[PDB]
């Protein structure tokens, strides 16, 4: 509530962006002027072809210096961020001067007080003088991107204008190309054959890297840009930190009846060359990522924002959750269910009742009742969800109405359907599984059943490519990659006439039988010098799409019975995994940030401060199976939601007056745990390990 | 090893501080050896940390009270005897104009000029509390680093290697930009764009601010 | 230590610097 320079600068930049958007909307109506303007309004002027060219030259002349200002500032900021990222991977992480150190957190520096003002300015000035002549080695640069809000509005306006003008086989087969969920705009994707799996798709090798705050770059590989050496400024990679040097390069590369109105087509030309917004987005990728991270609440609220279009997990999950809440509160039809705690009668009653209920849906609430057990809270539905998940994922038999439904293709913790000579019972079971996942997505709960990436991509309606096979079976993915890499060797037929593979494959026991051909005419066509890409793509689409087409279609129809075709649009496999299955493993930091610590004992042992520390040390020193049993004792679910908005009751630990006689009690429907205050840390640990087993 | 060079060893062979201070309690820099047992109250001077304790677990303590080099009590101190001064200067004169050992830094990444100017800036503060009249304690404080600086600064190899330090054709073993051959080509470009000026700035600061007793 | 042991109820008054990633945390303040 005080006067500041930055507030006025941001407000003036917002006004400038509004006027630039209006100018863009006015210039976009020129080729359809006589249809949209000179057919409805009684008063309009006459527009010729040469006047549009004069207007385009006028506008391109009057937006030069702000363009130079923005491009110089963004180039210097991207150079500083890229040098910081380069120095982060070449230095010692144990040093306090490393970028990935705990001392570099801004919130940790404020909490540590409970350096001087001269030293901060002296370090800023010393970083300013060293950056002029490229003398800034082994020093982290001093900058604040959060004070650059007025630059982002001008950048957004100019990208809006550029985007508005722009929009107005063997190896080169569309099976080995990544989709939009794994590429970067304006950047060259990595080679799928010459790069091993450890540094191309690190999410396939390490599935535990999926976090709600995880970046895209460390999950799908490092992109590259082919910009070096070329005389224009936009064709050279920005490596200099100085604003003056970048401004010098920008200016030096700067000053280095007729046709009908329908045929007018503007072209973007600032610096003597055609400019696309894709290479501008790829040129400043780190700055755009940080701008989307820190400037979403105000800069990202503008109409036609490029930060919202390039949003991550938190942008899409909020929109999906509010649409789910609106569609849930739109109708008032309830669903009731009665089950019992076993396997066979549980799955039989589930199939019967889920067939009887709409044998799109408009389910408002879901109520579950256990037979010969009390309880009517919201945690009973979560207990039913984890019970039906562990019942479907278990491997004993098929409980009448024969193969087990799911199997693991080679990665632990992920499942794909087994066809097993599909009758009407298996298809109805898969439709029921899809409807169960649909109601779990609708009711804001977590169903602990985990599918592979291609299984999720079939449900969402996305094309399966060669890179999805790494999430199916990684070792033979690597073996086939080495087979492609050796298929282009200089010896050629020397390695081809060694094993003499054919176009028939021996399937495993779960997939079916064996000796199944890929192409017509069967085994009599061996591997030629040039057929290997075709053999790989037929093998991949046979093992991912041909064997289990009917269960995937049944699950897609079951998911579409509850959810419409307007919510799965602009969703990905990873946020589908994060919204249904949660975060997977259980961490300590989010569980710390979710708790409330209600106090009702009234006891003042050093104002507590030691029982809570002992409790969190007990949780941090606990095995993950016991952690999942702990979380099952909180809210009757083995997994945590991805964010705070997945908890309709907030989590709560509530202390009690001290009594060393009873185990802590659980109220599942309000997500509360009443714990009595104890004395010894070992006593607390023993009581917790005895309470979690139940 | 870079700490076994004859020029560096010849520069850091100074007279031990017990030879010019007896049982007094002057203000010095205090080092601790885990190997030799100089732990609680037994201490040693800086020349002990240089010549003595070279491969040991010797560290510098920040909370340093006054001490008087209890190095001869626990081990055989190699710095109690000073050699011939004129032959030492003649050896420095001959080694400066015949070899290329002045362009090689030591194991701490320091040039010879930076080490000499830091020794001069330390000895100017430490040597002003000398009062003129078990080992012998009746010798003067050592004055060799001033003459060594005056000789080394009269050379267009040492000044060139000191001022052009951190450039492309000069490798510092304790810098993150020295070993970048296993990284991506874009990161190598970003790391090879810049040049290092930390040690040059430290040398200039130690020459100008910390040496307020001479102009020569 | 330094990490808080409970929720702070988000305290309002946010500048967005806490939403920065771990790799780019040295480039933001407050
Ligand atoms: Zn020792
Ligand atoms: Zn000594
Ligand atoms: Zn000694």
């Amino acid at each position: 509530n005080a006067s500041s320079y930055l507030t006025s600068a941001s407000s003036l930049a917002r006004a400038y962006s509004i006027v630039i958007r209006q100018i863009s909307d006015l210039m976009g109506l020129i080729p359809k002027y006589n249809h949209l303007v000179y057919s409805q309004i009684p008063a309009a002027v006459k527009l010729t072809y040469q006047d549009a060219v004069n207007l385009q030259n006028y506008v391109e002349e009057k937006l030069i210096p702000t363009w130079n200002w923005m491009v110089s500032i963004m180039d210097s900021t991207e150079a500083q961020l890229r040098y910081g990222s380069a120095l982060a991977s070449a230095g010692d992480p144990g040093h306090p001067n490393h970028p990935l150190h705990a001392s570099q957190n801004s919130a940790r520096r404020e909490r540590m007080t409970a350096m001087s003002a001269r030293g901060d300015f002296l370090n800023y000035a010393l970083s300013l003088m060293r950056s002029h002549n490229d003398e800034h080695s082994d020093v982290l640069p001093v900058l604040d991107v959060c004070s650059l809000k007025h630059v982002a509005y001008v950048f957004q306006a100019l990208i809006y204008w550029i985007k508005a003008m722009n929009q107005q086989t063997g190896q080169n087969h569309p099976f080995f190309r990544r989709s939009d969920s794994m590429t970067f705009l304006g950047c060259i994707p990595p080679n799928p054959f010459e790069v091993p799996l450890a540094e191309a798709i690190p999410l396939a090798d390490q599935p535990h890297l999926l976090q709600p705050n995880a970046r895209k770059e460390d999950l799908f590989g490092r992109p590259s840009q082919g910009l070096y050496s070329d005389r224009n400024c936009l064709e050279v990679l920005p490596t200099k930190m100085s604003y003056a040097a970048n401004l010098k390069n920008v200016m030096n590369m700067q000053n280095r009846e007729g046709p009908p109105l329908t045929s007018f087509r503007p072209q973007c030309s600032f610096m003597g060359m055609v400019i696309s917004h894709d290479m501008l987005l790829g040129r400043w990728r780190l700055s755009l990522e940080l701008f989307g991270r820190v400037f979403m609440e105000d800069v990202g609220a503008e109409p036609g924002s490029i930060l919202t279009e390039l949003g991550g997990f938190e942008v899409k999950e909020s929109k999906f959750r509010r649409e789910m809440e609106k569609l849930r509160n739109q109708q008032s039809r309830d669903l009731s269910l009665e089950v019992d705690r076993d396997r066979d009668l549980l799955i039989q009653q589930t199939m019967r009742q889920l067939n009887n209920h709409f044998g799109p849906m408009a389910v408002h609430r879901v109520k579950v009742t256990f037979k010969d057990e009390p309880g009517e809270g919201s945690g009973v539905a979560r207990s039913f969800y984890t019970a039906i998940a562990q019942a479907f994922l278990s491997n004993e038999k098929l409980p009448n109405l024969n193969a087990p439904l799911f199997y693991q293709p080679g990665k632990r913790g992920f499942y794909t359907p087994r066809p097993g000579k599909n009758t009407e019972a298996r298809l109805n079971c898969f439709r029921n599984i899809g409807r169960i996942l649909g109601l779990c997505l609708l009711q804001n709960e977590l169903c602990p059943i985990t599918l592979n990436r291609h299984v999720i991509k079939v449900l969402l309606g996305r094309k399966v490519n060669w890179h999805d096979f790494a999430f199916f079976d990684p070792v033979m993915y690597e073996s086939l990659r080495q087979l492609i890499l050796a298929s282009q060797s200089s010896d050629a037929d020397a390695v081809f006439s060694a094993m003499d593979l054919a176009f028939a494959i021996d399937l495993c026991k779960e997939e079916g039988g064996g000796q199944v051909e890929l192409i017509p005419n069967g085994v009599n066509i061996p591997v030629t010098p040039q057929n290997v890409y075709e053999y790989v793509r037929k093998y991949a689409e046979h093992r991912m799409l041909v064997v289990a087409e009917q269960p995937l279609h049944a699950m897609r129809k079951g998911l579409l019975d509850v959810l419409p075709k307007n919510s799965l649009e602009d969703l990905t496999a990873e946020d589908f995994r994060l919204l249904v299955n949660g975060c997977g493993e259980v961490n300590v930091q989010m569980l710390i940030s979710f708790t409330s610590f209600n106090d009702e004992s009234g006891e003042n042992a050093e104002k507590l401060l030691q029982f809570k520390r002992w409790f969190w040390s007990i949780v941090e020193k606990m095995s993950m199976t016991e952690r999942q049993d702990l979380v099952y004792f909180w809210t009757s679910s083995p997994s945590l939601p991805a964010s705070e908005e997945g908890f309709q009751p907030m989590p709560s630990i509530t202390i009690r007056p001290p009594d060393d006689q009873h185990l802590p009690t659980a109220n599942t429907c309000i997500s509360r745990l009443y714990v009595p205050l104890y004395s010894s840390k070992q006593i607390l640990k023993q009581k917790l390990l005895l309470a979690i087993k139940t | 090893n870079p700490d076994d060079s004859p020029l560096y060893v010849l520069c850091c062979n100074d007279t031990c501080s017990f030879t010019w201070t007896g049982a007094e309690h002057i203000n010095q820099d205090i080092f601790e050896c885990r190997t030799c047992g100089l732990l609680e109250s037994l201490c040693c001077c800086t020349e002990c940390a240089r010549v003595c304790h070279k491969g040991h677990d010797c560290k510098l303590k920040r909370t340093s009270p006054t001490a008087y080099c209890d190095c001869w009590e626990k081990c055989k101190c190699k710095t109690l005897i000073a050699g011939q001064k004129s032959a030492r200067l003649d050896l420095l004169y001959r080694l400066l104009t015949a070899t290329n050992l002045v362009t090689l830094p030591n194991s701490r990444g320091e040039h010879l000029l930076l080490f000499l100017v830091q020794t001069v800036a330390r000895q100017t503060v430490e040597h002003c509390q000398y009062r003129p009249p078990m080992p012998d304690h009746d010798l003067e404080p050592p004055r060799f680093a001033q003459l060594a600086l005056e000789r080394v600064l009269q050379d267009w190899n040492a000044l060139k290697s000191m001022i052009m330090f951190g450039s492309q054709e000069n490798k510092d073993p304790l810098s993150a930009s020295s070993r970048i051959g296993h990284l991506l080509p874009e990161e190598q470009v970003y790391l090879n764009q810049q040049s290092g000026t930390i040690r040059l700035d430290c040398f200039t600061h130690c020459l100008i601010v910390k040496c307020t007793a001479d102009i020569l | 230590l330094d990490e808080p042991l409970e929720r702070t109820t988000n305290s309002s008054h946010a500048n967005g610097a806490a939403q920065a990633p771990r790799s780019m945390q040295w480039a933001v303040r407050n």
